[PDB]
């Protein structure tokens, strides 16, 4: 469903670069040349709400899309002294489904390098806010007896005595309904709580309050049971209404081809062999490559 | 005490043109020369025959 902040795509279409409903553009910069691919071609860089995009600005087909849940390090490099003005450069390190890429972005015209700052800022806002768009078990949600609300979140329905049909004897627990996510704590050792976001929900039906996950947190079917079913169907219908009105415009809580092969961070390596034990060092070491030895790789 | 070699004087401005290629501005220099009067270095005095 949502891939803009979960993958890293190359030669993306002119439509997938367009702002998703919940997405929103923040800052832009022209003439940002792309490097780590020596095409020597200019472009335009965009720091959106969920991902960073770069399109060639002359052949807008060739482009890059990097999600914020797939970046590890972002480094700004101020160099290239007096000969001209102090120009910056952006080094982004990315790891998607165990494959490490690195992209470099060179600001050609030294007259507008401010972009490289705001990105950093929003990236923090992307990581400090993951309870908005991700699924978590047994977190630190509950205060003394109440829920700790996110910034853009207020409770809708406050129901006591809501069971959980995934355990045996620690069930009876409160059920908080909010505009961003729905949570349930256990009211007895209140660290068995589940915080499901509307973004991860696929369909709320009955078989009993069955909630399915959207192929990202796996097929996690959650079952709850309440007092006589009047309030039950009431809660189900209001939950479906809130789900649809959210999916209309997502929130995301962010406050404020061979293309891949030319962007590997390792260098001609998209792999990680099976980590096996090492009797030489005593550490878990990556498997050695068909004849190589540790004391032969170490020396020069 | 000694009189200057010439009364003329120069005045030079060095400025910069901010350009897209070099925002820091390409440096240019232009000058103008003024002419000072004898009334600054001389006075009417007595003449001698030889």
């Amino acid at each position: 469903a949502l891939w803009e902040d979960r993958d890293v795509r190359f030669d993306v279409s002119s439509q997938q670069m367009k702002t998703r409903p919940g997405e929103v553009l923040i800052d832009c910069l022209d003439s940002v040349e792309d490097t780590k691919g020596n095409n020597g071609d200019r472009g335009r860089l965009l720091v959106t709400n969920l991902r960073i995009v770069w399109h060639s600005l002359a052949l807008p087909r060739v482009n890059l899309s990097i999600g914020y849940n797939c970046i590890l390090n972002i480094t700004t490099r101020t160099a290239n002294s007096k000969l001209r003005g102090q120009t910056e450069a952006l080094y982004v390190l990315t790891k998607c489904n165990s494959t490490r890429f690195e992209f470099i972005f060179t600001n050609l015209v030294p007259g507008s390098p401010r972009l490289y700052t705001s990105l950093i800022a929003v990236h923090r806002a992307y990581e400090t806010s993951k309870m908005y768009r991700d699924f978590k078990l047994r977190s630190a949600l509950i205060q003394n007896k109440q829920l700790r609300l996110l910034p853009q979140e207020n409770v809708y329905n406050k129901i006591n005595g809501v069971w959980n049909l995934s355990s045996d004897q620690g069930n009876l627990g409160t059920f908080f309904i909010t505009n961003v996510r729905i949570v349930w704590h256990a009211n007895m050792n209140d660290s068995f709580n589940v915080s499901i976001p509307y973004l991860q929900i696929r369909s709320v039906k009955i078989r009993a309050l069955v909630i399915e996950s959207s192929q990202q947190s796996g097929g996690y079917v959650l079952g709850f049971k309440i007092d006589p079913v009047e309030k039950l169907q009431e809660s189900v219908k209001e939950i479906n209404s809130l789900h649809k009105v959210y999916s209309a415009n997502p929130i995301f809580g962010v406050d404020y081809t061979d293309a891949f092969v030319a962007y590997f961070a390792d260098g001609n390596k998209q792999q990680d062999r099976e980590p096996v034990f090492s009797e030489e060092l005593g550490l878990a070491i990556e498997k050695l490559k068909d004849g190589f030895t540790l004391q032969g790789l170490w020396e020069v | 005490s000694y009189s200057p070699p010439e009364l003329e004087g120069n005045a030079v401005v060095s400025y910069s043109r901010p350009t897209e290629r070099n925002p820091d501005g390409i440096p240019r220099v232009s000058q103008c020369k003024f002419r000072l009067p004898l009334k600054l270095v001389c006075l009417p005095g007595q003449p001698s025959k030889t």
